[PDB]
RNA sequence: CGGGGGGAACCUGGGGAACUGAAACAUCUCAGUACCCAGAGGAGAGGAAAGAGAAAUCGACUCCCUGAGUAGCGGCGAGCG
RNA sequence: GUGGUUCGUGGAGCCAUGGGGGAAUCUGGGCGGACCACCGCCUAAGGCUAAGUACUCCGGGUGACCGAUAGCGCACCAGU
RNA sequence: CCGCAAGGGGUUGUGGCGUGCCUAUUGAAGCAUGAGCCGGCGACUCACGGUCGUGGGCGAGCUUAAGCCGUUGAGGCGGAGGCGUAGGGAAACCGAGUCCGAACAGGGCGCAAAGUCCGCGGCCGUGGACCCGAAACCGGG
RNA sequence: GGUGGAGCCUGGGAGUGAGGGCGCGAGCGAUAACGUCCGCGUCCGAGCGCGGGAACAACCGAGACCGCCAGCUAAGGCCCC
RNA sequence: GGGGAUGACCCCAGGCGGUAGGGGAGCGUUCCCGAUGCCGAUGAAGGCCGACCCGCGAGGCGGCUGGAGGUAAGGGAAGUG
């Protein structure tokens, strides 16, 4: 239903039953997880500093009690193992049913192609006069084959494309502006 | 089996070839060469089974 | 990774997707038995239960 | 009982009722008067008989169970690989 | 004319181990691991076939995934693979 | 009589060799795992060959890494 | 003494009843151990396997290595493969039948009830893998 | 069957794998031991924490969700503390 | 279990000592979100004291301290008590 073409007063086009559908949000969290989630980088403690020197674990029958765990500054214990594999591989099918569901969330604003060719931020400037809001705050950029140019540096940059552009792209709460073409993801989904 | 030669040794038959044999422990005890007892091979049915072995 | 041992997958050791299994009967012969027959009608399958468990398990992944 | 290494032959389970069915859905080609050999679930196409031999279609294929080929009679026509 | 003397870690070759697991321990595993050595480098390794495999098929050597934890080695025991 | 190999002496080969024998140059000669016949494969018993993987003294970035009893043990007249 | 007043605040004379605390113990004040005081460090985790629970995406489901895309730097495309799709056998091989055997007697199965990937979770295998704790063997010096 | 509320199978996650104390029936054992050995009930489990029998797990009563200025009883007590 | 609106309320049944140990449910701790989240020189934090909230692990709040922060109404993470 109401998919409302830019250009304002210019026409109307239509939601998809793609997007229509009804939500799912687990899934959702799960796409979100996903991407900061492969994301990430990694940590640890000193291999060396924790199991490098000597330790002379001063026998017995002495009055004590004994390189190993728990006296200081060494040891760690259980450590930020730069040894442990920081990825998380959601899974394709699961993923991009994700961006799937999470943009009909989206739905809940229709880039007319032309614009593919507007020169200058200041441009945009006036776009925006053209249709401002909090959600507008939200703006999200994208165009659809090869960016939008200027468009994608201003208080508020990025420029997904027609294909390549995800959740983790938008679907966190944001609201925004896919060029055509970007329908052409549609096409994608 | 327990290899006693003692009177007790371990022996079996055939079938006048009826093919292979069957079971059987036995002693010098009594009797020694002889040894005739009647059987089955997978070889038809029945047979002359010598027991020696 | 992973094994088995190998070894009880192969003597006696298989798995019927019910989730159970075998391995041969083995309640004497083929080693001494001098014996008997009727007993020798002793040597189709033997289904232990419960411990069919460590050995399920060890053996799982292939068998 | 297991060898001393390798070696191994082949051949493998594909099936009646199963090729109906499934096949139905092969209809997307070859299942007209079908000419069989999928690549869509196996690997060495042996049909298993049971379910009851349908759509009228010719296989390209290894062999088929006892019933198998004969419902297959019933229904169909057979056709076996490279030399049978 | 060239050498050698370095060098944290990496490479290859020379030499080359007990604990520990097998709930002992002689096979075995830890490993061709640790170490010590000679030496080339910036990377060495290796590298166009007395190969592969067998569909009459493939064609450097290496390195990832996969093949297989399969094919299998074995006081067929731990495990190794 | 040993090695590698997945092979722990094994039905057990290929290559590599310790010690003795000590061939053939294209109908040559090994090879496909004992061996034998036929086939299929390769052409040894000289050499060079950047790139595709490793590594971190050093330079850069970045971190749901640290905050001085934690980080390399040492953030500064410390391997002293 | 009443900065939350006819109620509490602190202190206690008397009186009642009353054996510390932790380990390991048949059994514990303990005269068994542990520990003199206060402040900071300090011990069931990670990874890959596998497993059963479940949250959820299709039931055939699912992903490598990579190639390309990358203030944010955006994921997308990769279809060797591997787990369900019958299995019975040692095998030949047959096959929803299948092994034994030559007998219609049994064992395995058929019976879809179908998985499958991913997520988090009790757990198991290999990992130094709840934490420190000795004698000692071995290597080079 | 008055009962009421345990009963059974399937599967994941467990601990302890050595106790003792009493009554009773056997052993042994000097019918000796706060001995031990099995057995039948309970007991106790570092809290089966209260009562009592002085004091005393632990033997008789008794099941402790929580209510200071309530009441009926156990066992056990009622000259005094 | 008898309705439950989301609470909650009501009746009774119905217990509720508890170590190894098994199941549910909460608490604060320094981090990553600032899921159309930002307080603070008239104080961030931590400190110092307290006869409102919670069963509680904690909250709030008011007073004095001290110089600069850092919170997150919600999920995620773990060198956590």
């Amino acid at each position: 239903m109401e998919a409302t073409i830019y250009d304002n007063t210019d026409g109307e086009v239509d939601l998809p039953d793609v997007f229509e559908t009804p939500v799912r949000s687990d899934l959702i969290g799960k796409a979100v997880r996903a991407a900061q989630a492969n994301r990430k980088q990694d940590y640890g403690s000193d291999e060396y500093a924790g199991l490098r020197t000597p330790a002379e674990s001063f026998g017995s029958g002495r009055g004590q009690a004994h390189r190993v765990p728990q006296a200081v500054k060494g040891r760690s214990a259980h450590p930020p193992k730069t040894e442990k594999d920081r990825s998380l591989d959601l899974n394709d099918k699961e993923r991009q049913l994700a961006v799937r569901s999470a943009l009909a969330a989206t739905a809940d604003v229709v880039v007319s192609d032309d614009f593919e060719d507007l020169v200058k931020t200041q441009e945009v400037v006036s776009l925006l006069e053209a249709l401002d809001v909090h959600a507008d705050i939200d703006r999200l950029f994208v165009t659809s084959d090869e960016p939008s140019t200027a468009a994608r540096n201003l208080a508020g940059a990025d420029v997904a494309t027609a294909s390549e552009v995800n959740t983790e792209d938008l679907a966190p709460g944001r609201l925004t502006v896919f060029t055509e073409s970007a329908l052409a993801e549609v096409a994608e989904r | 089996a327990k290899d006693g030669p003692r009177i007790i040794v371990k022996m079996e038959s055939s079938a006048g070839t009826g093919f292979y044999y069957t079971t059987t422990k036995n002693r010098r005890n009594t009797q020694a060469k002889l040894e005739l007892k009647k059987y089955d091979p997978v070889a038809k049915k029945h047979v002359v089974f010598r027991e020696k072995k | 990774p992973k094994m088995k041992t190998h070894k009880m997958a192969k003597r006696r050791i298989k798995i019927t997707g019910t989730g159970k299994v075998m391995a041969f009967k083995s309640g004497k012969r083929h080693q001494n038995t001098g014996k008997s027959g009727d007993e020798i009608r002793g040597k189709g399958k033997g289904f232990v239960l419960a411990k069919a468990e460590w050995a399920r398990m060890k053996l799982m992944l292939p068998r | 009982f297991k060898r001393p290494q390798k070696v191994q032959e082949e051949a493998a389970t594909i099936d009646v009722r199963e090729i109906d069915e499934n096949v139905t859905l092969l209809a997307a080609d070859d299942v007209a008067e079908d000419v069989r050999d999928v690549a869509d679930d196996a690997d060495y196409v042996k049909v298993l008989g049971a379910g009851q031999v349908r759509h009228e279609l010719t296989l390209i294929a290894d062999d088929f169970s006892e019933g198998a080929r004969e419902k297959v009679e019933g229904a169909g026509g057979s056709v076996e690989l490279t030399d049978l």
